[PDB]
């Protein structure tokens, strides 16, 4: 494991974590969003607030973190502390009263070519308007909007990973059935 | 800021924000300790605790943190960040739910001849045994007792703030009166040691006095 | 380790240099290029070897990472005329050997004179012979002293002037120190002279 | 001198946290685990959430943290900070209240031979789906998922734990002398099994994980009183 | 502005001692490394040391390594250098420097650069073993177009001025850099290239100064 | 992102910026601090515990005269993103929060333009004191306040104005709470019928003290007293 | 404070807080424990568990933090924080769902002679059998078990300092009558 520790002294040694990750600052820097929905907490008609948990997968090439394999041992990826990099700051916009921003730091999992994949948990607690015409046979729609809150589209452009949020390792809820879902 | 900045620089060399100031051993460090009540925000009978909102009023002098203003361009006090200074260790003793400190460290105001003061806002739960028998139609005395949690008698006085009013200070104005409790009297005691380990203590009473109008209309 | 090239360099004004510079292991980025002109302290033009200081005009670039790098002026002017020097920073700072910019010009024959020793410094038991060589172009090659046709090293010293400020010429003086017994022991003295502009190697002697 | 001092400079001189203890990139760190239960605190039914007391043993083999007892002193084990030191970053991951890791940050035990032992507490709580159909005469089945926040299978691991006599401990530990039984559960069972998945070509990296399956059964007396 | 004043140059023997002091203005002293660099006569930079901005991290070349000091007061704004043990290979233009890069790196957004940005006017150290001297002016005469001029030999320390007639001349001024002799004294020569046709006419004579012996030499070239 | 890297280093290693120190040349000046609100939602108003709970975006905007460059010398940049701690703040502090919670809930970037300007846009979640009255419940209207003001500074070292606003080449101030006509999302029991903005200066208090200036963003709000009409107020009366 | 300022450059130059402080390994470190019970918070019964008000005395000696007062001007005691030195980690073992070990960080008083005194404050939250059999008339008798969690009795040596509790500075109950304490 020297070759680890060589390869990640000598990638912060000139890194700043303030300067966007791309060769040129005309470039945009162009991250994959995509959403896991774990469990559907809770659904608060009263503040009209739904409270998930949530994973927040973020993909993007970082250009100064790059290094060949065969000059440190074969090692093609590695896990590195999220602080220690710059990150987009995606915040929910419809917050209602929970985190705005990513708070649990995990690490990012960093490959050769320096593709950063970043899967913090978070439980996202989002304003709902709720409509209680037909409750308790009520349908809701309740949305989760994500955005990077300093950069705008000419610096850091945000895509979706996939159509619909990732619903796999979804929990079953005792009080809600998800008929459709999707990500704009 | 520069002449600030060259300030600050002279202040803070050598300077150890741990260790009190005692240019002597065997001085004692003079803390005047007085408080404002911006709101009085509950008394919880269930959890027999007063939860109150103040504005600590701490002055001392440190030596340490002393300048003439002639030299520096006229500076006659600056701001400090809290953190940056010794405190007193100052803390709240008969909280409730174990939180002694203050709700934000914000800033001291130094002056040139090495005095200090410190205005911290705090959010504090205190112990209040509720006197029953007359409730609703009762009057509680509850008590804030504040008090340095490590430093002793002969290392730290305390003293009630004034310059003299023994008295919890209530603006006019800007006070938040609460809706079932009436403050008819708000003294300040300094308590010495009983006849080293010894502490006195600042307490700031509260004698409160319901108002009993849900109860009659509803009961 | 440094090694910069080319040590010495020569052109006009609206010509494009490019100056490089070779590091034994990787720096990185790790490197900055300094001027400096004659009688003057250095004035850094670039940090981390492609970062422009606020003040310097954009004339002057840098490119380059790992070992190889670069300095690019791609319009010469008359105060960029210097020497320019690189520094590298592994673990201690290491300045790398300087390069000189100069004016270019046409060739000049050199002017050859050799004067021998004052009767003056003769009477205190020693000799100064001196062989110039005035208004050439460029720097190149030496003198060679002969003494009765035989070759002397080691004892002879070399003097240089500074590129002249209207005609950019230089000035070389090469000077001999004997004592008055070796002085009085050979009569024939001559430096020969073998630079570029001279058809053939130019020796110019003297009898005592 | 202390030879304490002596071992920790010895040890830690010259030592990353950040990696793994592993020789090559595609060595795999093995850890064994145990899950001591000390009390079920609740079972809050209205949010479905277990909130119970434990403390993880966690053992595992760092080659960089190699010493013997005879040229330091007779130390057969050191005690440092867990923050020195590499962890493989346990973590409940059905935890509902966004508390994934340890209660305490206990030191870890550094004994001779590279053996490295971290035995933190933490309060848990955790996601219970309740079962509503017999209730008040009910039985849950609340899982308890361990798994490392960071490493994919092939990079670390799971064990469990074998007693003094070497039998595996794939169940959570109690200690029966210290255990007070909850006044409303009783702990009927709980078994443990090492899950690994996505183990496929198409899926890519290996994933594994720890599932402990407590069956615990209500005691309905209060709701036969006074229901 | 940024400035930087450097001082404590001069003569001084081998063997002996000396401190070199930098007075900076116009930024904060204490929060930038500092660096002294020297310069030798006809050579390029070398890097002498490095301070930190409190002064608990020191760095030396190899060459000065157990006989050099550096310190520095951030109340006066002053880099010091004690030169302990000194040899002929430390005459040199001392310059004291700071390093930009190295600002604000208790912060983790900014990392180190070497960016010797400001550099001061520098000072000048001269370890020799020698003493004053004066010079000693000679002819130097004609044995195409004619040179002559004036030989200045033997002497210690630098700067010798040559003048003609009180600057009455405009141009045909030559001088060479003064050469280091094996003895430890300097030589050069001071010359004029003009057509042979003004043999006859016109009195000339060489004016040398050195003030360090206190020489003013008027010296009348005739045949 | 060479160019950004060159002019973070200029403005904070080689011009040595300080953030403790206030942007100002002397002392004696005051740093202008335009303050703004957006109200994303507004989360609630609990009557037994009498406290607000909104949702809020606190635009800041002031002047650092130490973080201006030219554009042109550095690739034609024009806007910076910062960590909020690498540069001077001016802390603005919610005064009359019930809580604790006196600050901002995520300290996002800031947004530093050439010209020196630093735009600042924290979202909070604030929990503040509303005293309720309780005489026309359900019928009742209620008034509650946001109080910003800085505990770490006075009115001697910033001065606290309202965000200004162009139209038709005409400056006016902001004197009401931003809310985005679109995006806002009702509260389902309260209906905001007034949202001013003031900034409120005691004469009486000294220049030097936290309490003579501040800006107070009012929320004069209406309960919609259906629910309360339906399942109580009928029922009870027949 | 000059003095002091010096003494505590000077003791915390070459200081470690990892290792255990004694001059030797084979020696151990002599911790006296005595709990201040302040307040008796509440019995959850349901829960069954015990909140109290506790301040944790402990005493030891640090083997490298002594001096000479004569060299100092006369110090004979400080006031030091108690983050910077090795500390004993107490662990109320029986912890229900508080704090596992102290975390309210006070300052410790430190003698000339290398003794230190930690009095931190906790809020304990103890599971305690709760025996309902006689309530409202029922009598409960709950532990609090305090113990070194990672150092062991042939490293770390911990006595009671009294036979009893500290009850000197107990708040009366509204709901509970302290019939007996003890330390065991
Ligand atoms: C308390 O809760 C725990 C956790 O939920 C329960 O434990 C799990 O129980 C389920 C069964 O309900 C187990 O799932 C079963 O696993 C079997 C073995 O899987 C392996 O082998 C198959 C190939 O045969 C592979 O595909 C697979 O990847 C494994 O390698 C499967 O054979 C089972 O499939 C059958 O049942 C399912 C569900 O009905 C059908 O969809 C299938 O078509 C098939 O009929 C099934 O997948 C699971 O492994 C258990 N996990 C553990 C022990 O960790 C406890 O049972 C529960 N306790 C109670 C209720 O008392
Ligand atoms: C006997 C019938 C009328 C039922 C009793 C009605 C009682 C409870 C009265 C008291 C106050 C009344 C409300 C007061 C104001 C308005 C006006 C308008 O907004 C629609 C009806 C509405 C909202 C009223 C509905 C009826 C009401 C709730
Ligand atoms: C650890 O070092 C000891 C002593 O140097 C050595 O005997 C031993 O072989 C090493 N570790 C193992 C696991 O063998
Ligand atoms: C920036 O814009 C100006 C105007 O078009 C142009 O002159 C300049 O080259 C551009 N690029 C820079 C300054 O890098």
């Amino acid at each position: 494991s020297e070759h680890e520790t060589r390869l990640v002294a000598k990638l912060f040694k000139d890194y700043s974590s303030v300067v966007r990750p791309v060769e040129d600052h005309r470039q945009v820097v162009e991250v994959t969003v995509g959403l896991q929905l774990i469990q559907l907490i809770n659904v608060d008609e009263v503040n009209q607030i739904v409270t998930t948990n949530v994973r927040l997968k973020q993909q993007w090439v970082d250009y100064n973190l790059k290094w060949n394999p065969d000059d440190y041992g074969g090692v093609k990826k590695i896990h590195i502390p999220s602080e220690k990099i710059w990150r987009p700051d995606l915040v929910l916009y419809n917050n209602a009263d929970g985190d705005f921003a990513i708070v649990k730091f995990t690490k990012v999992l960093l490959q050769y070519t320096g593709h950063i994949t970043w899967t913090p948990p978070a439980i996202f607690k989002s304003y709902c308007e709720i409509i209680v015409t037909h409750f308790p046979f009520d349908e809701q729609n309740c949305s989760m909007k994500l955005g990077t809150w300093t950069y705008d589209g000419s610096v850091v452009a945000i895509n979706p990973e996939s159509d619909q949020p990732d619903l796999s390792n979804f929990m079953e809820s005792g009080e809600w059935v998800i008929k459709e879902s999707r990500g704009w | 800021s520069e002449a600030e900045g060259r300030l600050r620089e002279k202040l803070f060399s050598g300077y150890d924000s741990s260790v009190r100031p005692a240019r002597e051993v065997g001085d004692r460090v003079r803390v005047s300790v007085g408080l404002i009540l911006a709101q009085l925000i509950s008394l919880n009978e269930k959890d027999e605790e007063m939860s109150t909102k103040v504005y600590l009023d701490l002055e001392w002098t440190d030596y340490r943190l002393s300048w003439d203003p002639a030299e520096h361009d006229g500076i006659d006090s600056l701001r400090i960040t809290a953190e940056s200074v010794w405190l007193p260790d100052v803390v709240l003793l008969n909280n409730n739910d174990g939180n002694f400190d203050v709700a934000l460290d914000i800033s001291v105001v130094v002056s040139s001849d090495g005095s200090v003061r410190w205005q911290p806002p705090g959010i504090y739960r205190s112990s209040c045994s509720i006197q029953v028998t007359y409730f609703p139609f009762d009057w509680q005395n509850c008590t804030m007792v504040f008090s340095s949690y490590s430093y002793d008698s002969s290392e730290v006085s305390l003293q009630t703030g004034l310059g003299g009013h023994q008295e919890i200070h209530i603006h006019e104005g800007t006070f938040i009166e609460n809706g079932q409790w009436e403050i008819i009297h708000k003294p300040s005691r300094l308590i010495q040691p009983p006849g080293e380990g010894q502490r006195q203590e600042v307490i700031f009473y509260l004698i409160i006095r319901r108002k009993p109008l849900f109860y009659l209309v509803n009961v | 380790q440094m090694t910069q090239s080319p040590s010495t360099l020569s052109a006009s004004v609206g010509d494009r240099v490019t100056i490089t510079c070779r590091a034994s292991q990787s720096i990185s980025s790790w490197l900055a290029w300094f001027q400096q002109k004659p009688g003057q302290a250095p004035k850094l033009l670039i940090y981390k070897a492609s970062s422009l200081e606020s003040g310097v005009p954009s004339r002057f670039s840098g490119s380059g990472s790992g070992t190889e790098f670069s300095l690019t002026i791609s319009s010469l002017q008359p105060d960029d005329f210097a020497t320019y020097y690189c520094q590298q920073y592994n673990t201690y700072w290491t300045f790398g050997q300087g390069t000189k910019v100069e004016i270019k010009r046409t060739v000049a024959a050199p002017s050859v004179f050799i004067f021998p020793p004052s009767d003056e410094q003769l009477k205190s038991g020693t000799a100064s012979v001196v062989c110039l060589l005035n208004n050439f172009y460029p720097r190149e090659a030496k003198v060679q002293w002969k003494v009765d046709n035989a070759l002397q090293s080691g004892n002879s010293q070399e003097s240089v002037t500074e590129q002249d400020s209207k005609d950019s010429t230089y000035s070389l003086s090469s000077t001999l120190t004997l004592s008055k017994a070796d002085y009085e022991k050979h009569k024939v003295y001559a430096c020969e002279v073998t630079h570029q502009g001279l058809s053939s190697p130019v020796t110019k002697s003297f009898n005592r | 001198k202390n030879e304490e001092l002596r071992l920790y400079h010895h040890l830690f001189n010259n030592y990353d946290p950040g990696s793994r203890p592993v020789r090559e990139p595609e060595d795999t760190v093995t850890i064994s685990l145990k899950v001591t239960l000390t009390n079920l605190i609740s079972l809050n039914e209205k949010e479905e959430t277990l909130t119970t007391s434990v403390w993880i043993g966690i053992d595992w083999q760092d080659y960089r943290l190699n010493y013997s007892k005879d040229d330091f002193g007779g130390i057969e084990t050191l005690r440092v900070p867990s923050e020195l030191v590499w962890l493989p970053e346990i973590v409940l991951e059905n935890n509902i209240d966004g508390q994934f890791g340890v209660a305490y940050d206990a030191n870890v035990l550094v004994y001779e031979g590279g053996s490295v032992t971290w035995l933190p507490p933490a309060i848990y709580r955790s996601v219970c789906a309740v079962e509503v159909t017999y209730f008040p005469f009910d039985w849950q089945n609340c899982s308890l998922i361990f798994r490392s926040q960071t490493y994919n299978a092939e990079e670390v691991e799971f064990t469990f734990a074998v007693d003094n006599d070497g039998k595996t401990i794939n169940k959570i530990d109690i200690d029966t002398e210290a255990y007070t039984e909850n006044g409303e559960w009783a702990i009927d069972f709980c078994p443990g099994v090492i899950r690994r998945h996505h183990g496929g070509a198409t899926d890519g990296p290996g994933e594994t994980d720890v599932i402990y399956s407590l069956i615990i059964r209500r005691k309905p007396l209060f709701y036969v009183i006074n229901i | 502005e940024v400035q930087l004043v450097e001082s404590g140059g001069g003569l001084v023997k081998p063997g002996g001692s000396l401190r070199l002091s930098c007075a900076a203005s116009g930024f904060t002293f204490s929060g930038y490394w500092m660096h002294w660099v020297r310069q030798a006569p006809g050579k390029g930079l070398v890097w002498v040391s490095h301070i930190n901005g409190d002064g608990s991290s020191t760095t030396y070349a190899d060459s000065v390594k157990g006989r050099f000091t550096i310190s520095r007061d951030n109340a006066k704004n002053t880099l010091y250098l004690q030169m302990n043990a000194l040899r002929a290979e430390d005459t040199a233009v001392y310059y004291c420097t700071r390093d930009v890069g190295s600002y604000g790196l208790e912060s983790r957004y900014l990392t180190y650069v070497n960016w010797f940005d400001p550099w001061g006017q520098g000072t000048l150290v001269t370890v020799s073993s020698a003493s004053t001297k004066g010079p000693s002016v000679f002819p130097l005469a004609p044995s195409g177009t004619a040179a002559l001029g004036c030989l200045v030999k033997d002497y210690f320390p630098e700067p010798v001025t040559v003048s003609w007639n009180s600057g009455a001349l405009t141009s045909g001024v030559h001088t060479f850099p003064a050469v280091l002799q094996s003895s430890g004294l300097y030589s050069l020569s001071s010359v004029v290239t003009v057509p042979s046709s003004s043999l006859g006419t016109q009195t000339y004579i060489c004016n040398v100064n050195h003030k360090p012996s206190n020489t003013k030499v008027d010296k009348k070239v005739e045949p | 992102l060479n160019e950004e890297e060159r002019l973070i280093r200029h403005l904070f290693q080689e011009k040595g910026y300080n953030k403790e120190l206030r942007p100002v040349a002397h002392k004696e000046e005051s740093v202008d601090v335009a303050l703004a609100l957006t109200l994303s939602n507004l989360i609630s108003l609990k009557e037994v515990e009498e406290t607000l709970t909104t949702n809020v975006w606190i635009e800041h905007g002031w002047t650092d005269n130490r973080l201006k460059w030219n554009a042109e010398e550095f690739g034609n940049i024009s806007v910076l993103r910062l960590p909020p701690d690498m540069v001077w703040l001016p802390e603005i502090v919610l005064e009359n929060n019930n809580d604790g919670s006196f600050q901002i809930s995520y300290s996002c970037n800031v947004l530093v333009y050439h010209y020196g300007f630093v735009y600042w846009l924290p979202p909070a979640i604030f929990r503040s004191s509303c005293p309720i009255s309780v005489t026309y419940f359900p019928f009742d209207w209620q008034n509650c306040s946001l109080k910003f003001s800085s505990l770490k500074y006075t009115a001697k070292e910033i001065t606290l104005s309202l965000k200004q606003d162009a139209k038709e080449n005409r400056t006016y101030p902001v004197e009401w709470i931003i809310i985005d006509p679109e995006g806002f999302t009702e509260n389902g029991e309260w209906e905001i019928v007034h949202r001013p903005a003031r900034v409120n200066v005691d004469p009486r208090a000294p220049l030097d003290s936290p309490s003579r200036q501040d800006i107070t963003f009012y929320l004069i709000i209406r309960r919609k007293p259906l629910f309360y009409i339906i399942n109580i107020l009928v029922p009870c009366v027949l």
